[PDB]
């Protein structure tokens, strides 16, 4: 959508502005992308979703897609967290008073096999850490391809080296170029005809 | 293209209060065998409830459709710097004052029967017992408004029946095809398959974005093609604009 | 250079058979697999037979088994591809006759 | 000038304030669809407190309810806010009902006038 | 797509060989098949015989459904009517007329016949409509419809 | 179970196969409907023979089985033995077997006349059908050129019931308005086939040189089945049996 | 054989069915809809089939007891029911997001909301 | 299988299904002197074939509905008598099983035809589908995406220079 001069070229300025010695100077030199098809590289890479995400917001800034994923990213992660936090004391604060009452849930072992560690704190344990975890991989499930085709569509790009700002790319008021309202028509003249 | 189709996920739980009302009254007909007034009052008083809330919504209703008619409007005069009200008639399709004429009887018929109903009750306060007459004419009054409530639905009848109205005869030779048993029969197995593709096989997702505003306000480009209506410049110059006022 | 073209429509009903086929044949290996070990159960424990010949009726069960479980897929392709191959041949040989 | 269907995605909250800020605000619009949007704006602005002054006197009522009274505290307060919290959601949800239909009207409005629906014509 | 080559006006005798052509046409027309004269009588004629030969085919895999769900379905599903659901043997249930079934099993052999015979019909019907082909008489694109004139036949 | 039900109650099962299933076989194969039709005949002549004979040895065995046992007593081996009868009535079976497919296979060479032509007392008609096939049977031994197979695209609505109109356009024909009438006639209107030019040719052997240096002729014809095929036997000359046909061949 | 199958019928497709004792061997110690609609069932098959007339009249005097019996049972089955789809129905209306993102063309009338027209509706006179 | 797959109107298990609902969407936004002679051929078969199949699917949700219906009545089937409460209620069961039936989605050679077409139209039927139904796009994208079908306009398109417009729901590469 953005004319060849209209374009800024904001990702060729990140490009040049990274250092010598990156991957996406090497995949710009030819270096080709392919995920992970095992279980422990889709584990391995389950992990770098955040700086996938990252380093394409700081190449193509501005972009629709990419924006829109980091906004969804971000009320995603705000949402989870504080369902997690929110079940976890809803569930502290249950097994508190229940205790207190005398009434203890049968789950868990009554003490530990090493350390002895009570019922009741292994139970505070497991309510603190599993709705986490439960939150961590129901994200990186549900963003993981996402991020993928993003990151193979980067990596295309780098190999293409085609480095100019995608389609549906706005820029701000500064960098957007203003509209001329000024139109003169011409001068009205009978047709020799 | 004016086709006037309403969606039944709205139809349905307007729908809903009148069905409840008459289940209530089938249950209060067959329980009056061996229950007394005063325990019946309770589903006597929740059917009277029902319907003034369903006397409600068909007099809105009723009240906006006539209405409709006076049009009303601000006119400002630029020299007063004034703005006036300004009374008009209305032009429109017939089939909606056709309609509002239906509704409107609709509306009449459900007020006869909301006092049919008021007199039922009245009458058996003051008697002390409920009957099987009156109890039985005040529930098919019931069934019979909610019957007529699907007034308003004749399009999809049109819409249905009209395409068969449209087929031409198969002796005049237009396409000399007739698929009606055909199509019923494979249909079936279309059907059978799709339903146990849907719950045993693959199903694609239905996840969206939710948060970024006018995201699906897609504007024409290399990947969508040129092929859209043509006056949708001003519709991708409004979405570029939002966008830049976004970002 | 330009080649000789198939009909789209017959190649999107080969494909859909394609994978339904490639499909069945996955299961129905898995099925016969299945069969051939039930029936040398069966025959190991109920059947008064040589080892010879209750491995071959386990066998032919399983394969039988399988065959049921896959025929649909496999008639449904052959006449598909039989249709198919009848129409380009009959396409190829107007296009070539001289 | 948006995607229809049931599998589309429903008005955002900030989807509707841009919406119509641009109808207030901008200069392609008609005199007419300003009114019309001012006009549901001055009129809707009522309910929202209306709603809130009524459930706040209904509340204050049930917290001195014949039951209410005799209650706990714990379940005093709780049962005598119920009307007050209805009351506000009540008048809420009117205000942006009325707000937003009209608002909606007026888009309808400007769509037309700019020509923007593919199946609408003179 | 191209057009071919329009050949001169005909001379008197290929128009006198084009008067015998139709002539012959029109005799070969059957009597008992009512077809009007007209530019699509052949291809009306055509469609009609292509429309028999997939009557005949239909009517013939009717007939074998008929005789083969019988046994099959419409027999055993006949055993359903044996007890209700409650264990007890079949009784007479009358709706308004109270009808008198003295007659040995009249009442239990008359429930299951009504529901019998329409689940028979259908089950035929369903079978002919599988098992009948339409190939001859479809046709996707419409380019059947194009006139034949008696004398280029 | 409903697949199965089906696969039971077709009407296909019960209604009886035809001799269409060769033809059919043949034209997915890849052979015109004529060619399909005249190697599906030349096939079940070939096969007629052995089918016949195996049912005259079985109907040979149902009927005098006896006459085994009989011969025990000359050959009490088949008395002291029973696998040398079953080798025997194998080998009897088998005797069957090949006296039929001797007289429906094997050249039995007989005159061409229409007198008895056709009547079987001579194989002539399989004879000279086998010769010619297996004498005129050259496979393609190229690979098609560009202009062959820019013409075989071309001819994908080619009609002879109506010649078609042919229209010059310079601007996208180019050269000369006769020129391209000429190329264009040669090409379509003469019926020429496009191996047969002389361009054509030329490209072939510059492109098969290697198996001309090798010694290998190429074929600039592909072998067509049809034009030596022929189970009436009128493309051979051979004249059709005088009392089922109302014409004559002059041979 | 194939008449073995064809024309020869099942006994208990011409004699008479008799009672599956297997649904009155052992019954629960409910006095429920299914006890009594099995014992409206059994008097019911006894009144059509018997000769009784003593025996009968009473059966009828307490059939008309089991349909009351009945009666009270589906009334409970009716109400629970109704109930519950009633509830259920509210509850998923409450907690679906209905689409309200339909198409509004049919609500537009251009020509009709602006008289195309204009004065030459009224009169003509040109 | 049937004995008439050649049959437009009919259709395979792994056939490209669509639904009612989103055909009529995709119907909206389609304009037809932008297709070619043969695609408005297929269009119009498509609705032949629609018009009895849209009529007959209450035909066929009508027994679930029924039964259902008389579930909630309960167990006692009281025929002529208790018509008024069964068709009642049914007026609403039945619209319910109609929705399911409507949303759920069926193999067609003709739908396959026209979305999975590698010509102008089938090109020009999935632009116009992706643009002003990306609700519709997204799942029909996902459908081709699983039964292997590739094209520029899929949102699973890894070979793609270009970020997709929708998001991209999980699967296995
Ligand atoms: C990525 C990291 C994420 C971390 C998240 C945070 C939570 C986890 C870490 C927390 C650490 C600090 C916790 C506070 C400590 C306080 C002090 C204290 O007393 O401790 C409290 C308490 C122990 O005190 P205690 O009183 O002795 O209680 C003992 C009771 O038995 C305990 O009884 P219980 O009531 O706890 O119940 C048993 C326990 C279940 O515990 C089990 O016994 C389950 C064992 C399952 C094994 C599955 C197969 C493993 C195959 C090999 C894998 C190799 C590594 C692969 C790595 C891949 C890449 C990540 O829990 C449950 O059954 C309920 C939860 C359901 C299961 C969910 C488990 C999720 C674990 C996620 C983290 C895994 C980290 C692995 C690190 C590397 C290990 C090599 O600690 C815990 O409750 C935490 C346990 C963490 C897991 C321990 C696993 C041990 C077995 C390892 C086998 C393999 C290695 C063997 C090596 C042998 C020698 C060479
Ligand atoms: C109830 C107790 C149980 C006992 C009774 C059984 C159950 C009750 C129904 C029985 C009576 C049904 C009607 C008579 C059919 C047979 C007539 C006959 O023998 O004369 C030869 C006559 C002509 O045969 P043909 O020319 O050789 O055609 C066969 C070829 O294979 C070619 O096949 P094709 O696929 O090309 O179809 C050919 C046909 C195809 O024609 C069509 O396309 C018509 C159908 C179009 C589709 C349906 C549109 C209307 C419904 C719309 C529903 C909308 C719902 C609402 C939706 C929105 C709101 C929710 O077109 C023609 O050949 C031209 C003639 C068309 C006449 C159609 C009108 C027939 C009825 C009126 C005359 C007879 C009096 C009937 C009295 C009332 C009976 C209830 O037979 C036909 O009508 C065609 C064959 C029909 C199928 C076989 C029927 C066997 C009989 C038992 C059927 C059992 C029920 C299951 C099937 C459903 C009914 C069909
Ligand atoms: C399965 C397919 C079915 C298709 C569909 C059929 C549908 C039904 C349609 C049926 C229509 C009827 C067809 C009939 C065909 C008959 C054959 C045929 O066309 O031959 C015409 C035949 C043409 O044969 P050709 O001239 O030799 O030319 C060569 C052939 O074209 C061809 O020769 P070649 O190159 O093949 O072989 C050369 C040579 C190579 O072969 C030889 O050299 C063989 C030499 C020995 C003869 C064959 C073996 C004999 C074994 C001993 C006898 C049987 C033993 C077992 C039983 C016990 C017997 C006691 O053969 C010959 O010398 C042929 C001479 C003809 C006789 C032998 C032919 C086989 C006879 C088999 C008889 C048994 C089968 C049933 C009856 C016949 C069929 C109905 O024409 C004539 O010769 C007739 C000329 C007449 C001129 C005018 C005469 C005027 C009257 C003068 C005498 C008056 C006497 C008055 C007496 C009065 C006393 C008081
Ligand atoms: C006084 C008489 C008044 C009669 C009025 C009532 C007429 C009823 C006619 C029903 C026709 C139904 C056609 C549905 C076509 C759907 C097409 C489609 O794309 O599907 C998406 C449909 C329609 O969805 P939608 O309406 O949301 O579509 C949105 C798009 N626009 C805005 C264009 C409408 O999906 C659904 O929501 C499912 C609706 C199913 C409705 C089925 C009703 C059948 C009739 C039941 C009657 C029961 C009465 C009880 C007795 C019964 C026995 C007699
Ligand atoms: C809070 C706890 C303390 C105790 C609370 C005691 C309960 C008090 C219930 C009052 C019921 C009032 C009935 C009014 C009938 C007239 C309605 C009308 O005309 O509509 C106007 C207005 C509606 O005006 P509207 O035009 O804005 O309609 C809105 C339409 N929709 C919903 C589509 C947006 O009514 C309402 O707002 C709600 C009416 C509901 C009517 C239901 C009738 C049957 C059930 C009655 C309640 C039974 C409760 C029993 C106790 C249970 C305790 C757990
Ligand atoms: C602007 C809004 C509308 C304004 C118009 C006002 C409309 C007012 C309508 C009032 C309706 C009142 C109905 C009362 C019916 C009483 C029936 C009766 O006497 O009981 C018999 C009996 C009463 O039985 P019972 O149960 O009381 O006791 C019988 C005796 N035991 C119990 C001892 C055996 O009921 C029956 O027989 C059952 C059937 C009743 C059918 C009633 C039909 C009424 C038809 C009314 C038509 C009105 C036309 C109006 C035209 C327009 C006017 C403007
Ligand atoms: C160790 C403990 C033993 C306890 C005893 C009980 C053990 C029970 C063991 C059950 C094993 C089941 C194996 C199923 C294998 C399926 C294989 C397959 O794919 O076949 C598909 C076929 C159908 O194939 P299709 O082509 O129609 O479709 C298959 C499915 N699709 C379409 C997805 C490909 O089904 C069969 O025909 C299977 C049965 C074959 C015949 C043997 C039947 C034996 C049982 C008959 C019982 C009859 C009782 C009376 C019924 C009266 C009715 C009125
Ligand atoms: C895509 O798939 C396909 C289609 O689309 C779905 C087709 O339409 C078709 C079209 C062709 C067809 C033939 C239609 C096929 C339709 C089918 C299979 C569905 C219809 C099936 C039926 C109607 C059969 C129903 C019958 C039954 C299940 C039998 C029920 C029998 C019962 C209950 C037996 C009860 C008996 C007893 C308990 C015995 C009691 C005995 C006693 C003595 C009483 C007790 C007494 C004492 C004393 C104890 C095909 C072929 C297809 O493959
Ligand atoms: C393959 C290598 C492994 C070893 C096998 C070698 C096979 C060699 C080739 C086939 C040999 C066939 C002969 C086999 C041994 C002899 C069989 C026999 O007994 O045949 C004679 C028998 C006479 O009948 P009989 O029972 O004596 O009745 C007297 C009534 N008073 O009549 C019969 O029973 C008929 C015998 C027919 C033999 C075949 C003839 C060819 C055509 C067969 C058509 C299909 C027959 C299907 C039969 C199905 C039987 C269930």
């Amino acid at each position: 959508m953005i004319l060849p001069h209209n374009n800024r070229q904001l990702a060729r300025q990140y490009f040049d502005s990274l250092p010598e010695n990156d991957i996406n100077r090497k995949y710009y030199e030819g270096l080709k992308y392919e995920t992970p098809k095992t279980f422990f590289g889709r584990f391995l890479n389950q992990f770098n979703i955040d700086a996938k995400l990252d380093t394409l917001s700081k190449f193509y800034t501005y972009q629709k897609t990419i924006r829109a994923t980091q906004a969804e990213l971000q009320e995603d992660r705000k949402s989870y967290l504080t369902n997690s936090l929110l079940f976890t004391a809803v569930s502290w604060f249950s097994i508190y008073q229940f205790a207190r009452k005398g009434a203890v849930l049968p789950v868990l072992r009554e003490y530990g096999r090493y350390f002895g560690t009570h019922r009741l704190f292994r139970q505070y344990l497991h309510t603190l850490v599993l709705p986490l975890l439960y939150t961590e991989y129901a994200l990186n499930q549900k963003y993981y391809t996402h991020m993928e085709h993003l990151w193979t569509v980067h990596v295309n790009r780098l190999n293409q080296k085609i480095l100019e700002d995608p389609l549906y790319t706005f820029y701000p008021q500064e960098l957007n170029v203003p509209k001329h309202n000024i139109i003169v028509p011409t001068i009205f003249r009978d047709t020799p005809q | 293209y004016k086709t006037h189709l309403f969606s039944w996920r709205w139809f349905l739980i307007k729908l809903l209060p009148s069905v409840s009302i008459i289940l209530l009254g089938y249950y209060l007909q067959l329980t009056l065998k061996w229950n007394l007034f005063n325990k019946q009052n309770t589903i006597v008083l929740l059917i009277t409830l029902l319907l003034l809330y369903i006397l409600w919504l068909e007099f809105y209703q009723f009240y906006h459709i006539l209405s409709f008619y006076g049009n009303i409007n601000w006119a400002f005069d630029y020299d007063e710097y004034i703005w006036t009200l300004e009374l008009d008639t209305r032009r429109t399709r017939l089939a909606n004052n056709y309609i509002a004429i239906c509704l409107f009887a609709k509306f009449w018929h459900f007020v006869f029967i909301f006092l049919f109903w008021v007199f039922f009750v009245l009458r058996i306060n003051e008697l002390g017992r409920i009957r099987y007459p009156l109890l039985v004419a005040n529930v098919q009054n019931f069934i019979i408004i909610y019957i007529m409530s699907w007034a308003y639905m004749y399009p999809w009848l049109k819409f249905i029946f009209r395409k068969y109205l449209d087929v031409p005869y198969y002796w005049f030779y237009l396409n000399g095809r007739e698929l009606g048993i055909r199509v019923f029969f494979t249909d079936l197995k279309l059907f059978f398959y799709g339903i146990t593709n849907r719950l045993f096989d693959f199903n694609p997702s239905s996840i969206k974005f939710e948060k970024y505003p006018f995201y699906y306000w897609i504007n024409s480009s290399q990947l969508t093609e040129f092929n859209q209506y043509r006056k949708f410049v001003i519709r991708d110059s409004i979405i570029y604009s939002l966008n830049n006022y976004i970002i | 250079a330009r080649d000789f073209e198939y009909n789209n429509q017959d190649v999107n009903q080969l494909n859909g058979a394609f994978i339904s086929l490639v499909e069945d044949e996955k299961i129905g290996f898995w099925v016969g697999v299945g069969g051939f070990a039930y029936s040398q159960f069966i025959m190991r424990k109920f059947v008064k037979s040589t080892n010879i010949f209750a491995s071959v009726t386990s066998l032919f069960a399983g394969a039988a088994l399988a065959n049921l479980y896959t025929h649909q897929s496999r008639a449904s392709y052959a006449r598909v591809a039989a249709r198919a191959n009848r129409n380009a041949s009959l396409a190829l040989n107007k296009l070539m006759e001289y | 000038m948006e995607p229809f269907g049931t599998d589309e995605r429903n008005w955002t909250h900030e989807e509707k304030d841009i919406i119509t800020r641009f109808l207030k605000y901008d200069k392609h619009v008609n005199l007419k669809t300003a009114e019309m949007v001012y006009s549901a704006e001055v009129e809707s602005a009522y309910f929202g407190k209306a709603g809130a002054l009524a459930g706040g006197v209904i509340s204050a009522l049930f917290f001195n309810f014949p039951i209410v009274r005799n209650l706990p505290i714990i379940r005093r307060s709780v049962i005598g806010v119920l009307p007050f919290l209805y009351c506000y959601t009540w008048g809420k949800n009117t205000q942006e009902e009325l707000r937003w239909l009209k608002t909606f009207a007026a888009y309808q409005r400007f769509v037309v006038y700019h020509g923007q629906h593919c199946k609408l014509w003179v | 797509g191209f057009e071919t080559v329009v050949p001169a006006p005909p001379t008197r005798d290929d128009e006198l060989r084009m008067i015998k052509a139709t002539e012959e046409q029109f005799l070969q027309q059957p009597r008992y098949k009512l077809y009007m004269n007209e530019a699509h009588r052949i291809a009306k004629m055509n469609h009609g015989d292509r429309h028999n030969n997939i009557r005949a085919h239909f009517w013939s895999n009717f007939a074998l459904g008929l005789l083969i769900t019988g046994p099959i379905f419409i027999i055993p599903f006949g055993k359903a009517f044996r007890n209700l659901r409650s264990g007890v043997p079949y009784y007479f249930r009358p709706k308004y007329v109270f009808t008198q079934k003295n007659q040995y099993n009249q009442d239990r052999n008359w429930g299951a016949m009504k529901k019998q015979i329409p689940l028979w019909l259908g089950l035929s019907t369903a079978y002919a409509y599988w098992f009948t082909d339409f190939s001859i008489n479809d046709d996707e694109w419409l380019e059947k419809g194009k006139v034949i004139y008696p004398h280029q036949t | 179970v409903y697949h199965l039900f089906e696969r039971i109650c077709n009407p296909d099962n019960f209604k009886l196969s035809g001799e269409a299933a060769r033809v059919r076989t043949l034209i997915a194969a890849g052979f015109s409907k004529e060619e399909a039709e005249q190697v599906a005949w030349l096939q079940n002549h070939q096969v007629n023979g052995k089918i016949l004979g195996l049912f005259t040895g079985g109907f040979a065995l149902y009927c005098c089985n006896n006459y085994f046992h009989y011969f025990e007593r000359y050959f009490p081996r088949l008395r002291y033995q029973p696998f040398t009868k079953f080798l025997a009535q194998a080998a009897t079976v088998y005797f069957f077997f090949k006296i039929g497919d001797y007289y429906f296979t094997s050249r039995r060479y007989g005159s061409n006349d229409a007198r008895m032509n056709g009547l079987m007392y001579s194989n002539t008609y399989y004879s000279t059908n086998k010769e010619a096939l297996i004498q005129n049977f050259e496979p393609l031994n190229r690979k098609f050129t560009e202009e062959e197979v820019e013409q075989f695209l071309r001819n994908e609505g080619r009609s002879q019931e109506e010649k078609r109109n042919w229209i010059y356009n310079p601007h996208i024909h180019g050269s000369t308005e006769g020129e391209w009438k000429a190329d264009i006639h040669e090409k379509f209107d003469s019926g020429k086939a496009p191996w047969e030019r002389e361009h054509v040719k030329a490209k072939i052997l510059e492109t098969n040189k290697a198996k001309i240096d090798a010694g290998e002729e190429i074929q600039l014809k592909p072998f067509k089945t049809l034009n030596h095929l022929d189970k009436t036997g009128l493309l051979h000359r051979l004249h059709p049996f005088i009392w089922t046909n109302n014409w004559t061949l002059l041979g | 054989m194939i008449w073995k199958y064809l024309q020869r019928t099942n006994r208990g497709n011409i004699i008479q069915a008799g009672l599956q004792h297997r649904k009155f061997e052992n019954l629960p110690f409910k006095q429920n809809f299914d006890n009594l609609t099995k014992a409206y069932d059994l008097r019911m098959w006894y009144i059509s089939n018997s000769p009784h007339e003593a025996k009968n009249l009473e059966y009828v005097n307490e059939l008309e007891a089991l349909h009351n019996e009945l009666n009270y049972q589906n009334s409970r089955q009716f109400l629970f029911r109704t109930v519950s789809f009633l509830l259920g129905w509210a509850l998923f209306y409450q907690f679906y997001e209905l689409p309200k993102t339909y198409d509004w063309q049919d609500t537009q009338e251009p020509k009709h909301q602006v008289p195309a027209y204009g004065d030459l509706e009224e009169g003509g006179d040109e | 299988m049937d004995n008439n797959y050649h049959f437009w109107g009919n259709g395979d298990r792994q056939d490209v299904s669509l639904s009612y609902e989103d055909y009529y969407s995709i119907l909206d936004c389609l304009l037809d002197e932008k297709l070619s002679p043969q695609g408005l051929m297929k269009f119009k078969n498509l609705h032949e074939v629609s018009m009895y199949g849209v009529s007959y699917v209450p035909l066929y949700c009508f027994p679930v509905a029924y039964g259902i219906s008389h579930m909630l009545t309960g167990k006692v089937r009281r025929g002529h008598s208790g018509y008024r409460n069964l068709f009642s209620l049914m007026s609403v069961v039945l619209p319910f099983t109609c929705w399911y039936a409507y949303t759920t989605p069926i193999p067609r050679r003709l739908y396959t035809e026209i979305i999975c077409s590698n010509n102008a139209d089938g090109a020009y039927v999935r632009n116009r589908i992706k643009q002003q139904k990306p609700g519709i796009w997204r799942k029909l994208s996902q459908q081709l995406y699983n039964k292997n079908f590739r094209f520029p306009e899929l949102n699973q398109d890894l070979t793609a220079t270009e970020f997709p417009l929708d998001y991209v729901a999980p699967h296995k590469f």
